[PDB]
């Protein structure tokens, strides 16, 4: 999507995450300390998406993204688009599989894990299933909705 | 080395067909051929964060029974080492540079394998996790049933009890749920219901079961009766009362079993078996914890020694 | 607006934060929810400031400060600006001054303080001690160096 | 026999320079040689009638590596020998006819030392009594320095965080002042300092120490920085909060440390040292709880061993 | 003499329709024109066997505001009078001869019954007695409903949380069921319904209830949404965190409420109703424990003065 | 209405020199011509979360010499309202339907404050936050100075024993600094010294204070000795032996003293007091005591009633 009332510059080598589900941007910034770095940041909240009403747009230059870390934007961002670019070139464009992992991030439900008051960080196996996201923590075992886990 | 040379024992959803096997065909041999040197010289800990008189004996005693030396705590009332600020972690790192191996119960779930990430090479055995996982509990009775039937396959497998909160038998489930062939029998209030997430396991490998309202039903083809503990302190005294007498086993009830059935218990009972079972040929129970020996032990010495010229 | 030889963006009406100190901008967007609005929101962070060489930035849409919010600022960045940009053209350029009073985001320190475990906003008593900010909380009445406060 | 054969070992302040070489040396040998079998047949007594499980633990192990055997209890909230009316030298008369060494922690200052009074020819090994001695920790920190620095004498050395009641931080400089040349980093709040009696020991042996407000000061030249728990208990919730800040050890700050520098903690740490210290080259604090091992098998072996064929 | 004078009061099922009107129309006009003099001279005693802070507090304040004196005592960890040595029937006895009335509050089932039997011409009311009633307390949320829907039939009333457990739920649906017209709507996770014989007395008096997985479902039509705490100890960390969701009240969920709906939950709210829900015009549970002072006025007012002058 | 009618009453700081002034007259006059009926059918909530059976008592009797009921409770081991589950503020809003006024000590600094902004038009009393204010005691110790001195201006005070944590002296010392001329007279040991915050208020106001090592070096000059508890486990038991001499009071201490000084003590005194100073014209802490209760009168009667008629 574009804008024929201010569009922002371009750059060299970096990264695009466009089609940020308006709303969700800033809290993929604080969730994966995107702006933990020096590098040039652009970000754009709320804006104007024929394909979806309004969305966000985070732009980091001079850092790509694996198939993983890109995988990892899949349940808050899962229609997002991350370009890999370079030479002012859109060189590579990638979409947000689900992961069979997902780490760090999450909190587990159980108030009973072992995770809470230990130096470890969350993990979960990521299963899909018919409605929703079946994620199971390393450290309990137990099983949660991603709609529980993911709940605020 | 053996397959289960330096692994940690943490939870029965790590374990395989091969490695049930290897433990059950262990103990088999150290219960035949004891090895009371096998462990001289290694030192064990005995960590019970959560006091367990039945389970930590048991273990200890296998420990004894090797060989090894013991060290070790319980409940966290007296001990000095996490009573209000020191993390689980810190505690084993600490701990795995005394040690060869700890054994550890917990009452959060997940404590055993948050201490495999701070062991470095000391293998950590599971004696409980809070309400996840028992593995020691569940090799335990995987070994007399093998040793009562002769097998883990086509079974005949009826669970009573509190099949809702009892970590013991969701684990059994999933164990035998390894093998072939094996049908089960769950008997209990529908407040106190076999979980779906086990029932869909089941399903999801074409393994029959199928709910009853008494034992009466299934008696005559039993070849397992597993009765569990019912959590009475979850329940409503009343309604405790209420259901208790359909999940209660009397020496009458068994009038019709076959010779090769037995019943088992993890214990303790007190209102679910009578003590009129106890003498039939049937009752196995305290057959059964005299096997946590040849159970523990096994895995310890698996844990512990490449090869094992048992 | 921000612009040096390509394309540049701006907002029709709203406010407009400028020169925030490193990394301060993704904190200021943090503790103030300066995000939580769904208007056309802009930020830039490590910009290339040349009257310096990085720094950060912000601008809401349809959204104006009072002389007050911008107070709140001078804690974490001191010397800034705030402007309010009604018809493309910036109508007023004020300045954060230090408070007398900063509530909900700072966390008393004293761990025995009645307003960590309850439905209160935290509230505290600016009071600089050649430069050395001190803070009192309005419930245990203590008084802790702003490093102290600000370091949780 | 050994300088230590058949010895109390009650504090620090009764063991000279030779006698921690020699402890530190027979360290050295038995991590390198194990000799699993010194003590096969002795019987020692593990008294904790201050319960403390990480030095119990610690103690314990040393006794089985040895091949001792062991037998003790651990508070007095459970046990029927002193709760109310029996005194402790009578605890000791009795104990004394039973083992070879008695091992003991006490909550009142002396009570080791009361204890030899009563043991007979039953050495007494002090793990702790009250706010006056804990000479094994002191060992064992010592054994670590050594081992790290390959030397005793020499030595930057700088102690963080409640220096007033630490008896731990007392008694290694106390130690460490039995050496030459080894200079002092005092990092403590006022409230907290390390108080003047030691400070007076020092001036009277003309060896440097001085007062620093952070770590950053004295990085650069560090070779032990050895970092205490801050008795929070005992200072005010907010008064805690305003100075632990500055006394907090983060892995940032090992930005300038020297290749030789080592960070030491008694142990539990919680506010002191941050998480990601742990990963540095520089944390050896597990290290050095590790070592208590080798320190405590020393002393067991140095004291019921005439000669060691180490 | 009025119809509740010197009357006990131990069940909602012992009180007819006429009855709770007449305890609520009393309530009003002792709300309307305080009489602070009304129970001069009379001497209560406020027996709580069971410690409960709030409630003691609600009743002895009501006391207070009619001008009688009280004696009491809290939480019975022993009492030489009723639990650990005398029984129950002789503390009443005993009491019964000193007082004018007994509030009481007790563990077990059936105990303010029980005094009944024992206490002579002295009234006893029940401030809850285990699992089974709290007549007080549905008297308090009648008169609440009433008071802000103008009546107590024909009401739309869902209740939420622990329906299976909660005895003020279950006496609140019975004195509701006296009146006409009254919808009911359950929302609770499936191991806390609404027992059968609730449900079965309903459908007798042949009053419409149905049930529903969440409060949006029905939000937009009800008058009364009544909360009520889910004991965490009941369930399992893992189901209780599987399951609050559907039964938790924060404001936003409010868009679709009646003008007129009211939220009310006996207290202690806290894992249930978030603090946005407060500044509702909807939040109404503490006017509602407010109101518990006019109810139990009422109620002390009619058993203890023949002849209410209204 | 009279300038304190229906204000909370939380720290010191919030009130002012006539504020003080107006609660001492009232004071004297309670004292001179009781009125035992002034509070007639009020009833306060007299809510101890943190016990203290002196203060309690001390103000509840103040309640009832000026004739209000009240209802309450100590010590919340747990308590199901502001502890345990809910939270202060719900606690508070409950109870600020059923009475007049709440009067609430508490573990916590800033309890009280927190429970004004939920206690609606109840005006709430501070009887103990933490270690933050105490303004009863200070206006009983401020009475109990004006009483014994003719005024509370140009007054040689002299403060021993904890300073450094005392909240009891912090607040005298605030107060005292409010009115004119008041010289200051600080002895406690080192690490027990007067905060230096208090030391900087004074400097700004331009009051005169010195610190010293023991009482005789002041003695002579004092018109008011206000001892202060020394907590035993502040210290280390060999450092509290080595410097309580410097803190403690014996008659004989007295030969210098002003016929006019009196020797005041919040109590409990024990450790510094001996009980030979108690027949002396000196002492003045019980009398101080008794003085709580026309401090604690006049703080219900101003706050409470509209129109003071003194
Ligand atoms: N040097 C560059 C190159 C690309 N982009 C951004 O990368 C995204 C690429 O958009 P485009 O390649 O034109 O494809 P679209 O039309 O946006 O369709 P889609 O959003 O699915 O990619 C846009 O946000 C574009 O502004 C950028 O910011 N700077
Ligand atoms: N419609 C507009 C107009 C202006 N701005 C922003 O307003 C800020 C400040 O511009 P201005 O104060 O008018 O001139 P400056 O050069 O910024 O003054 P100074 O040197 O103090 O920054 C710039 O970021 C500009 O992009 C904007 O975002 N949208
Ligand atoms: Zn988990
Ligand atoms: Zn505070």
């Amino acid at each position: 999507t574009h804008d024929n009332k201010l569009q922002v510059e371009a750059i060299k080598r970096g990264t695009v995450i466009d089609h940020i589900p308006a709303q969700i941007g800033f809290k993929l910034l604080s969730l994966f300390k995107l702006t933990e770095t020096d590098q040039r940041i652009t970000i754009g909240l709320n804006l104007p998406s024929g394909e979806m009403g309004r969305k966000d747009l985070i732009k980091i230059e001079n850092t790509f993204l694996s198939e993983d870390q890109v995988d990892q934007l899949a349940l808050y961002a899962p229609q997002a688009t991350v370009n890999r670019i370079d030479n002012y070139e859109v060189v590579g464009k990638s979409r947000p599989s689900l992961p069979e992992r997902i780490d760090n991030v999450l909190v587990c439900p159980n108030s009973n894990c072992i995770s809470h008051a230990e130096p470890v960080s969350s993990s979960f196996a990521v299963r899909k299933r018919a409605n929703d996201i079946a994620l199971k923590c390393k450290y309990c075992e137990k099983e949660f909705s991603h709609n529980v886990v993911l709940a605020n | 080395a053996n397959p289960l040379y330096q692994k940690h024992i943490i939870s029965i959803n790590d374990l395989s067909r091969d490695d049930l096997n290897l433990v059950l065909a262990t103990a088999a041999k150290l219960k035949a051929n004891p090895q009371p040197e096998l462990l001289k010289h290694k030192v064990i800990a005995s960590c019970f964060f959560e006091a367990s008189t039945r389970t930590r004996l048991s273990f200890e005693t296998s420990m004894h029974r090797l060989g090894a030396s013991v060290v070790g705590f319980s409940d966290s009332a007296n001990t000095s080492l996490g009573k209000k600020g020191e993390t689980l972690a810190d505690t084993i790192s600490v701990i795995s540079t005394y040690v060869d191996a700890i054994v550890m119960r917990h009452p959060q779930e997940g404590a055993a394998r948050l201490a495999t990430e701070f062991s470095g090479n000391v293998p950590v055995l599971n004696a409980g996790d809070g309400s996840n996982q028992h593995p020691t509990q569940t090799l335990l009775d995987l070994f007399t049933i093998q040793e009562t039937q002769g097998r883990l396959d086509n079974l005949h497998v009826a669970m009573v009890g509190d099949l809702k909160y009892g970590r013991t038998v969701h684990s059994l489930t999933q164990a035998l749920a390894k093998f072939d062939g094996n049908r089960f029998y769950f008997i209990a209030p529908d407040a106190l219901a076999m979980p779906q997430y086990i029932l869909d396991m089941l399903d999801e490998k074409g393994i029959a079961w199928s709910l009853h309202s008494s034992i009466e039903e299934v008696m005559a083809e039993v070849d397992i009766l597993y009765m569990t503990r019912v959590q009475k302190e979850r329940l409503d005294p009343s309604e405790y009362a209420n259901v208790k007498a359909q999940f209660v086993l009397r020496a009458s009830d068994l009038h019709n079993a076959k010779a090769n059935m037995k019943v088992l218990h993890p214990l303790p009972r007190v209102d679910e078996i009578a003590t009129d079972v106890d003498k039939t040929p049937h009752a196995w129970y305290f057959q059964q914890a005299g096997n946590g020996i040849f159970a523990r032990q096994a895995l310890l010495a698996l844990v512990l020694n490449r090869d094992l010229v048992l």
